[PDB]
RNA sequence: ACGAAUCUCUUUGCCUUUUGGCUUAGAUCAAGUGUAGUAUCUGUUCUUUUCAGUGUAACAACUGAAAUGACCUAGGCUC
């Protein structure tokens, strides 16, 4: 007597509210590294595109993605490739790399460092994500009263510092820069 | 008391923490200002809900929305948008 | 201080509003929060000094009884639980056990939970506003129930043909009166046998009677 | 005693007056009561005042 | 966990027939500790036990009830979306009364079964119980109602935005945006 | 009004056999069948209710003295004013001839009550309205009847003839 | 701990290190000290995690800690995964008055 | 509104709303009984939620 | 009677309790529980009142102070909770007042158990707030063993805060940066 | 939209989509009466429905709730719902949604039990991949790299986020299921391996049957 | 060194001595949990 | 009134396993603790008339102070 549905998607959204450029991954060529490539995101899908011969070529889309991002940066570790941080509603930074993987490119995470409760509340530091120019540290920053800062580091794997922190109790953000 | 004594050391933490809980002697000034600081945090933060808000009013850019939402949890805003 | 019928005005439930609702801090606040669609009341023994579930219909409570399905085990027959060994021969138990104390059927019980019973709820589930209160009887309810979907007129059971001295064939003792004064208001479509039925058609314990698409993905 | 029972639960009670009683020794402190006697001389005018 | 809970179940509730309140405690505890080992077998199970759960939540021992809210703790965590609100919501009725409880081990038992609850029937529905308490008159109906509301809020800041109780004529400063229609 | 009455019940009979009778005649809506809660047995009659006034009217009248339960006969059945403190009455007054001076100034609800103090024989004479009972206090107070003096005024609760008691009392006779 | 209601945990943020659990308190949830099913690792702050006491274990803070420390699948159901260190840093009056009883 | 009549307990002036002298005070005054005026004592006030209702 | 005494402290005076309560903490006849149980009820009686004047705040120094270099940590742990709930009990005006003759005393016993205790009210108060006292103890040029012990304060934070001194290297290091050339 | 005459699919502004059923003890009484008593007063409802209504007056006004039939998350404003007989011929019928941000979607209705049971096991697998391949890792290195949240890679739940303001109730996540067609072989039997009776083969037959013959 | 008969003892002892007698001592104290047979006796 | 039977009831009398035996009472042997906290009997106490403050959802409880004589038939525009 019930009803029992099966959900699809058939065509994805396209508001694209996050964009971040750099080297991804290769693509055909044994040391060519430019700068040309682009990844842009909307809250639930990750696309990858190419600008070197002078038009937005798409490379990749991903897997189905179960969570809202609400930042995404490109993090240049000096002295690689550029790497993906993230922050979603699972209360989480994220950093992530795309790799070939038998046939595909792929996402695959390499940290997942807890900060407070899912989901979109303005204590969790999710809202406001900034990087170092010289991609020493990610700062991150909620609606109200928190920011986090961790210190990134590249020797033989990728490493966050435990972070640094501003507690202002009634503070409301609106731009960071 | 020992079981009191945490209960009441941890309402302390979770109030710094999470900034809407109350007890028993919350105003409704107090509780009615936290709602709505909620309410417009979901407002700005939900994408759709921006484009939905931000269409609906006709305002002139999607970022002109989120500060409109985000200046609103100023308890000064409605003097500072009356006495343009 | 608002009094009780200034407060009852503001609302669209005044029935609603009690005595105590104005020694609220905030009258307003609470009253229209108390007439908002699908809040539920406070549980009513707030105001009282004893103790939650401390009466005296506590002392009628029976004990726990089996869900009929689980009854197909047929456990209450292997152990019994309602009202033996002496020390002895408990120590002499221990070192010589005993086997196959219970003899329950193992794909009996497996069928009870997963075959005969997946289809298997409770006669009663509360529904979401049904708070439940100290002299409630739940059991009273669910006979109540049963008692209203069996039971029909143009029905006459055997255990009540006993008290009545009413057996089965018979027109029962009122049929007099319902030719002087007419048919039952309350329903209009009940054929009796002898008034507006057939007379063959008395029968047995029956007399009367009243003689007035498939959903979005249904599982086929 | 015609009024000391068990429960459900295998615990003494007294239905007279709906107390509880841990042992037979909180039962015998209870019947030589002056609670217990209250609710017998109840019972007795309430029997006395309609046959 | 290892015979599988068809074999042992029907057992154990016969046993709580006894007139003995160790026992009968002593099979409330042992089917605690059954649903946290099963985690999400538990559901084949809760339609059978929930008339077992309704005789211990509707007794006068304290312990009867602190045992009965944590079978219900580890049964709401572990079914939570598989379709079963209306065994929920029975259970929801015969636990929510016991808010006003002072003992220590009590009441913080049947305070985390009531949030365990409150994912089994999502926030908005659970909500509809909390409501009237949080500005009542009475001190101590308002101290203990506090105490869930708090819980909640810890769990969902976000998603109990869309259930408030806030009306424009209820609230001065009520968000105009709410109204739109696009 | 919905409520009838039922008597004469031997208390053999419980709750799910008064149901099946009852709904030959009529839609029952509740029944609430008393018990002596010590003894645990029903005190002979129950109370039940069915759904509307006509409902219960035909019971009463197909069902009363109708039908045996253990051969007992089942029965069926259904189910403010200006007052005058006199002081100081002749005693050649009678109760009748209380009615034959009152009735000119106002209509009596009930007859009046003559009761003995100190000796002093008093009387508490009731009227259906508050006006015409002022009547009786304009024109009969300190007046000579059966040559004895008598004083009329209003009877106490303090006594009678508030400011609320004129409001309300012009309602009812409405 | 759910037992013993003089003891308190730390809850600042958490940091990137890992706590650890004694060979007597291998297996158990911090929370709600349950033994079955683990979900995710315990990090606790950076104080809690410098000098002497970062190799003692978060729970009964004497014995030196060999194991990681995990939150159970029921407490990270209901986020108190997410709610902050959870060290105790006091000892507690069980285990103090024991100690000194006996000598 | 029942003449200024008094009730020496609080459980006794509850249970007065749903009595037969109650109704008569309310319903001979023009205001047909229900819990919804199962409140206030004054003759006024009842008139003003009435004509309400 | 530890749970009698524990409620009726609020109603007994705080000067009843610490009359007879803190001299029987002094005498050489005492046993190890004996020492336990008084110092445990001392600790729940600063709980509740909350109100403590200043000549109390001194005599319990003298007995919780000595705690703090026993032999077995035990006893130290139990001496660091009383200085930190009489913290926030008496406030910060109240104990350095206490503190401060305390630092200029001529026994080397008593400044060496004086600089340990203010290194816990560092702790539980902020070395913030700490931070004039110790810098005024630092300089000092009237006293000399007051330089000595302004000194071993700063010693005990940095043993007591651990990774946590860095927030306060600026300002610990300029309190002691001349004493390098005394 | 009405699915039926009883049971009707909707949505909200906050991204939450919805189906609600008229009780059965509602359709008996609306398809045994004219719907002129119901005005009249000449129906004879059961006494607790009575009982409700002066218990609850503010909420039980019109006598009878809806039932929740299905609930999901689907984290985008719907704007439409289009509900269509067949899709390209199919038996199924489907219902077709549009969102505000550009989605399109769709709920097709399962018809079998025995299908609905290995879609559900389908999806529970793929829902504790992230479980299933760190508590792998951790044993390893026990007796002889993955972080926290690989499959998922943001560390989310799935039931926990399309939970997001209710529980999910009977909607399999089909999104979900077909995150299993990317997989690597090794992958792919390493997660089959606890299912019994079903094969990798058997798994991927499944999931694609969706999209050729039921739209 | 305690020796504390407390009252519900003390009805234990003499309905036991109604019973065992007064030379059976060691069945007096197979009732009482704490006392011996020489401590029912005295 | 009595010859007189039969049923109900009391007193008197009757009366039931009112110990299976025996010896060196045949002999011998018997209870963990600590830390937090609930529930449940019983004894004992409420001698007060107003008002004020505190207190409570309303009570209650707590802290302060002080009221008696005349008459008429529950009552007093009583003094
Ligand atoms: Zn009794
Ligand atoms: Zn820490
Ligand atoms: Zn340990
Ligand atoms: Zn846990
Ligand atoms: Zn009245």
């Amino acid at each position: 007597d019930e009803l029992y549905l099966y959900h699809l998607t058939l065509k994805k959204q396209t508001n694209f509210v996050h964009s971040c450029i750099g080297h991804f991954v290769d693509l055909e060529a044994g040391s060519k590294r430019e700068q040309s490539q682009l990844c842009v995101a909307t809250e639930t899908h990750l696309e990858l595109y190419d600008t070197a011969d002078g038009e937005l070529k798409l490379i990749a889309k991903f897997q189905n993605l179960f969570a809202t991002i609400t930042s995404m940066k490109s993090l240049d570790l000096p002295h690689w490739p550029t790497f993906l941080a993230l922050t979603s509603d699972s209360g989480n930074l994220s950093i992530v790399q795309i790799i070939m993987h038998a046939g595909a490119l792929r996402l695959k995470t390499l940290v997942n460092q807890p900060l407070t409760r899912t989901t979109l509340r303005r204590v969790s530091p999710i809202s406001y994500m900034e990087i170092d120019p010289n991609g020493r540290c990610i700062i991150l920053s909620s609606v109200e009263q928190n920011k986090l800062c961790f210190l990134v580091d590249y020797a033989q794997k990728l490493r966050i510092s435990s972070p640094l922190e501003i507690i202002r109790p009634h503070m409301v953000t609106l731009d960071m820069a | 008391m020992a079981e009191k004594q945490r209960q009441l050391k941890l309402q302390k933490i979770y109030k710094q923490k999470y900034i809407g809980l109350g007890d028993e002697s919350t105003t409704r000034e107090q509780w009615q200002r936290n709602v709505r600081n909620d309410t417009l945090n979901t407002l700005q933060g939900h994408s759709a809900s921006l484009e939905y808000v931000s269409l609906s009013r006709g305002d002139l850019s999607i970022r002109d929305t989120r500060i409109h939402l985000l200046k609103s949890m100023s308890p000064g805003y409605k003097a500072y948008l009356r006495e343009e | 201080k608002p009094s009780l019928s200034q407060l009852k005005s503001q609302v669209p439930y005044p029935q609603i509003i009690e005595w105590y609702d104005c020694d609220a801090r905030y009258p307003g606040l609470l009253a229209s929060i108390k007439c908002t669609k699908n809040v539920i009341p406070v549980p009513s023994h707030w105001q009282s000094k004893k103790e939650y579930l401390s009466g005296r219909s506590l002392l009628g409570k029976r004990p726990f009884e089996l869900p009929d399905i689980i009854k197909k085990t047929n456990i209450e027959q292997m152990r019994s639980t309602l009202p033996e060994k002496s020390l002895k021969e408990a120590s002499r138990a221990r070192v010589q056990p005993k086997m196959g104390a219970l003899d329950l059927d193992y794909k009996k019980l497996h069928d009870v939970f997963f075959k005969i019973g997946a289809n298997w709820k409770p006669d009663h589930l509360l529904c979401f506003g049904d708070v439940y209160y100290e002299n409630r009887n739940l059991f009273e309810e669910t006979n109540w129930k049963r008692m209203v979907d069996h039971k029909r007129p143009g029905r006459i059971s055997q255990e009540l043909r006993a008290i009545m001295n009413l057996p089965e064939g018979q027109l029962p003792p009122w049929c007099m009166k319902m030719k002087d004064i007419g048919l039952p208001t309350g329903y209009p479509d009940l054929k009796i046998a002898g008034l507006n039925w057939d007379i063959t058609n008395l029968k047995g314990d029956v007399y009367g009677k009243i003689i007035p698409r498939n959903y979005f993905g249904a599982l086929i | 005693n015609p009024y000391i029972y068990k429960n459900h639960s295998g615990k003494l009670v007294c239905k007279l007056c709906n107390t509880m009683h841990m042992s037979w020794s909180s039962v015998e402190r209870h019947l030589g009561g002056k609670k217990h006697g209250l609710n017998v001389l109840r019972r007795g005018i309430s029997i006395e005042k309609s046959s | 966990k290892v015979c599988g809970p068809y074999n042992v179940l029907p057992v154990i509730m016969n046993e709580y027939t006894t007139p003995e309140t160790n026992v009968q405690n002593g099979v409330l505890k042992a089917m605690s500790f059954m649903f946290e080992y099963i985690g999400n077998m538990s559901k084949d199970y809760i339609y059978f036990i929930t008339p077992l759960l309704e005789d211990a939540l509707t007794d006068r021992d304290l312990v009867h009830r602190q045992t009965a809210s944590n079978v219900i703790t580890h049964l709401a965590l572990n079914c939570s979306g598989t379709g079963h609100e209306d065994a929920f919501i029975h259970l929801m009725n015969l636990l929510i009364p016991n808010i006003f409880e002072t003992s220590p081990h009590a009441i913080m038992r049947i305070l985390e079964g009531l949030e365990a609850l409150s994912q089994a029937l999502g926030p908005g529905l659970f909500m509809n119980y909390i409501w009237a308490g949080l500005f009542h008159p009475a001190k101590n109906v308002r101290k203990a109602f506090w105490r869930v509301y708090n819980n909640m809020y810890v769990m969902y800041q976000d998603a109990m935005v869309p259930f408030y109780p806030v009306t424009p004529d209820n609230n001065e400063e009520y968000i105009e945006e709410l109204d739109l229609v696009l | 009004g919905n409520t009838v009455y039922v008597g004469n019940i031997d208390p053999r009979i419980t709750k799910e056999q008064l149901y099946e009778l009852f709904i030959q005649i009529n839609p029952v809506l509740r029944i609430k069948y008393p018990k002596d809660k010590v003894l645990q047995a029903y005190q002979g009659y129950a109370f039940i209710e069915f759904y509307n006034q006509g409902d219960a009217q035909y019971a009463i009248k197909i069902m009363n003295n109708t039908v045996r339960l253990y051969d007992r006969l089942i029965k069926v059945r259904q189910v403010p004013i200006a007052k005058l403190f006199i002081k100081n009455l002749a005693d050649s007054i009678d109760s009748d001839q209380l009615v034959k001076i009152f009735n000119k100034f106002g209509k009596l609800i009930r007859e009046p009550e003559i009761f003995y103090l100190s000796k002093l024989k008093c009387a508490y004479v009731y009227f259906e309205d508050f006006e015409k009972a002022d009547l009786a206090i304009k024109s009969l107070n300190n007046q000579l009847v059966a040559n004895n003096r008598i004083t009329v005024d209003y009877a106490f609760k303090n006594g009678k003839g508030n400011a609320k008691y004129g409001d309300d009392v012009d309602r009812l006779l409405n | 701990s759910r037992h013993q209601f003089d003891l308190i945990m730390c809850l600042k943020q958490p940091g990137v290190q890992t706590g650890l659990l004694c060979e007597k308190c291998d297996g158990k949830c911090p929370i709600c000290d349950s033994y079955v099913r683990p979900k995710r690792k315990v990090r606790v702050c950076e104080n809690c995690s410098f000098g002497k006491q970062a190799k003692n274990c978060i729970i009964c803070n004497l014995n030196v800690g060999v194991n990681d420390a995990f939150y159970c699948w029921e407490c990270c159901r209901l986020g108190k995964d997410k709610d902050g260190c959870p060290r105790i840093l006091n000892l507690g009056s069980n285990r103090l008055d024991r100690h000194f009883e006996k000598k | 509104i029942c003449s200024n009549k008094v009730y020496n307990g609080r459980r006794t002036f509850e249970r007065h709303f749903n009595e037969e002298r109650h109704i008569y005070h309310l319903r001979c005054l023009g205001i047909e009984p229900s819990s919804v005026f199962k409140g206030i004592t004054k003759i006024k006030e009842a008139q003003e939620l009435w004509k309400n209702m | 009677s530890m749970r009698i005494l524990t409620d009726k402290a609020v109603t007994f005076g705080p000067e009843m309790i610490f009359n007879r309560l803190l001299p029987i903490l002094l005498d050489r006849s005492l046993e190890d529980q004996e020492r336990h149980l008084m110092i445990k009820t001392i600790d729940r009686v600063l709980y509740q009142l909350g109100d403590l004047t200043k000549p109390y705040v001194h005599k319990i120094l003298v007995v919780a102070a000595p705690l703090l270099i026993d032999e077995d940590p035990m006893v130290r742990s139990t001496g660091q909770e009383i200085i930190t709930n009489l913290s926030t009990v008496a406030g910060l005006k109240t104990i350095l007042t206490v503190m401060r003759p305390d630092i200029e005393n001529e026994d080397e016993y008593v400044r060496n158990v004086t600089s340990r205790a203010a290194a816990v009210v560092a702790k539980a108060l902020g070395v913030n707030q700490l931070l004039p006292f110790i810098n005024a103890a630092c300089h000092s040029r009237k006293s000399w063993k007051a330089r000595h012990t302004g000194i071993k304060i700063v010693q005990q934070i940095g043993i007591l805060l651990g990774i946590g001194v860095l927030n306060h290297l600026t300002g610990l290091m300029s309190c002691i940066k001349d004493c390098l050339m005394d | 939209k009405f699915l039926d005459e009883a049971t009707v699919i909707g949505a909200d502004r906050y991204g939450n989509a919805w189906t609600l059923r008229s009780p059965p003890e509602c359709e008996k009484i609306m398809s045994n009466h004219d719907p002129s008593e119901l005005s009249n007063g000449a129906i004879k409802y059961p006494l607790d429905v009575i009982t409700l209504q002066q218990k609850l007056p503010n909420t039980y006004d019109c006598k009878f709730k809806f039932q929740l039939l299905n609930h999901f998350f689907v984290n985008d404003i719907i704007t439409d719902f289009h509900i269509l007989d067949s899709l390209s011929n199919s038996d199924r019928p489907g219902c077709i949604y549009m969102g505000l941000q550009g989605t399109v979607g769709c709920f097709i209705p399962l018809l079998s039990k025995g299908n609905v049971f290995m879609m559900g096991n389908i999806e529970n697998i793929m829902a504790e991949a992230d479980d299933t391949f760190y508590l792998d890792y951790e044993s390893r290195k026990k007796n002889n790299i993955i972080c926290e949240g690989s499959c998922s890679i943001l560390g989310r739940d799935h039931q926990e986020y399309r939970s997001y303001y209710a529980p999910v109730r009977k909607v399999i996540d089909g999104d979900l299921c077909e995150n299993f067609l990317r997989l690597s072989l090794n992958e792919q039997e390493f997660l089959a391996k606890n299912l019994k009776s079903v094969q990798v083969e058997d798994i991927i037959q499944t999931i694609n049957e969706v999209r050729t013959n039921y739209m | 060194k305690g020796g504390v008969w407390t009252n519900v003892e003390d009805q234990i002892l003499k309905a036991a001595v109604q019973k065992y007698g007064t030379h059976q001592w060691s069945k007096v104290a197979s009732l009482l949990q704490k006392k011996t047979a020489r401590q029912s006796e005295l």
